[PDB]
């Protein structure tokens, strides 16, 4: 028994998108979730769901909804899925095995690319252990080798943990920036805060 | 908090070079990117180049390409920029500023600006 | 390189008078514009970092909006502390270009 539409507009159409390093997380509750506006429009190239189907989204109710957003390379969109492996999955953003939700990703080369630039977006390349599901790491400490302590980036394993994609138009489709939004759902019984536009 | 402190002013005859610096203070040097902006007397601001010391990448405008060099020194956290073959129209106030781009999802907009150095040819 | 035309070059207005400054890009930019405030003999201050996003600590008195080529920055009211020169900066592409600037006079 709610009437206010969910704030999907400020999540998908937002001009700014967070880095895969320190990705953003927006909570959605107490609203009507009409998903037709998402997949009906042209710019959203890819849209996949796990545990549910795109057509059934408008007919379901959800107890809690989270909208994670970030930017990754085109070839790395594959890594955004349950049980996957790779830099983004291992060190930046990992989904749970029982993930229930959908992943929306589309090309944003026109927005997020500059000729010899686009240092806005960074990703973690070194970490001692893989992240837990939905884990977040904002630290940037140097990755000391162990045979000698480190205070700054040095030789052998003493690397600076983060790196930047440096998107440019000259890159191919695979390396071009892709704007990604991940929706997570919970399907328990009442109370339920999010429901579709049903009667 | 972040603060940028620039060196003193400089006065030179034409054909010389300048070696101004801006020392980063507060936080850690692993989180700053520096850009240099020119402002001729009474005219608008002009962007020269960008330096990201951690990634070891620098960029310059087309006019200053091959004439301005920007460097940095981690040991002293001093961002260095040099201008070669000085000529009278190079006179301007030069500002050291920190980019927001080199961070999570921000852009090139300059957040913190240095006190600026007066450079004149005479 | 991408060039921006900023008009009017100078605008004079009284206390409490609304101010409107127009910045026009020669090529379409996807809202990647920022506005700065420069007091005489002082470094520019970043007022608006995105097409409409105000920086922390900047009074809501200031505002801005626009997309594509045409952008506008406005002051809801002229306080004495608002008399300054404002520049529009485009950062869609690497060769950052500042606008011609708009000198504000009481």
């Amino acid at each position: 028994n709610i009437t206010n539409l969910c704030p999907f507009d400020e999540v998908f159409n937002a001009t700014r998108f967070a880095s895969v390093y320190a990705w953003n997380r927006k909570r959605i509750s107490n609203c009507v979730a009409d998903y037709s506006v998402l997949y009906n429009l042209a710019p959203f190239f890819t849209f996949k769901c796990y545990g549910v189907s795109p057509t059934k989204l408008n007919d379901l109710c959800f107890t809690n909804v989270y909208a994670d957003s970030f930017v990754i390379r085109g070839d790395e969109v594959r890594q955004i899925a349950p049980g996957q492996t790779g830099n983004i999955a291992d060190y930046n953003y990992k989904l749970p095995d029982d993930f229930t939700g959908c992943v929306i990703a589309w090309n944003s080369n026109k927005l997020d690319s500059k000729v010899s630039g686009n240092y806005n977006y960074l990703y973690r390349l070194f970490r001692k252990s893989n992240l837990k599901p939905f884990e977040r790491d904002i630290s940037t400490e140097i990755y000391q080798a162990g045979n000698k302590p480190c205070n700054g980036v040095a030789g052998f394993n003493c690397y600076f943990p983060l790196r930047s994609y440096s998107f440019r138009p000259t890159y191919g489709v695979g390396h071009q920036p892709y704007r990604v939004v991940v929706l997570s759902f919970e399907l328990l019984h009442a109370p339920a805060t999010v429901c579709g536009p049903k009667k | 908090q972040v603060q940028l402190v620039q060196s003193g002013a400089e006065v030179k005859k034409p054909g010389s070079s300048v070696k101004v610096s801006c020392k980063a203070s507060g936080g850690t040097f692993s989180s700053y990117a520096i850009s240099w902006v020119r402002q001729a007397p009474g005219q608008g601001l002009e962007w020269m180049g960008r330096i990201i010391p951690i990634f070891g990448t620098a960029n310059y405008a087309q006019k200053f390409q091959g004439r301005v060099t920007i460097t940095a020194d981690e040991s002293t956290s001093t961002a260095y920029m040099e201008l070669s073959s000085l000529r009278s129209e190079d006179t301007a106030v030069y500002y050291c500023a920190s980019l927001a781009s080199y961070s999570s999802g921000w852009e090139d907009v300059f957040d913190i600006w240095g006190q600026g150095t007066m450079v004149t040819v005479s | 390189d991408i060039q921006m035309t900023q008009s009017p070059s100078s605008l004079s207005a009284s206390v409490g008078d609304r101010v409107t400054i127009t910045c026009r890009a020669s090529q379409g930019i996807s809202s990647w514009l920022a506005w700065y405030q420069q007091k005489p003999g002082k470094a520019p201050k970043l007022l608006i970092y995105d097409a409409s996003n105000l920086e922390t600590g900047v009074p809501s008195r200031f505002s801005g909006s626009g997309s594509g080529t045409d952008f506008t920055f406005t002051i809801s009211s002229l306080q004495p502390e608002d008399i300054a020169t404002y520049y529009c900066q485009q950062y869609d592409n690497l060769p950052l270009t500042f606008g011609g600037g708009t000198k504000v006079e009481i």
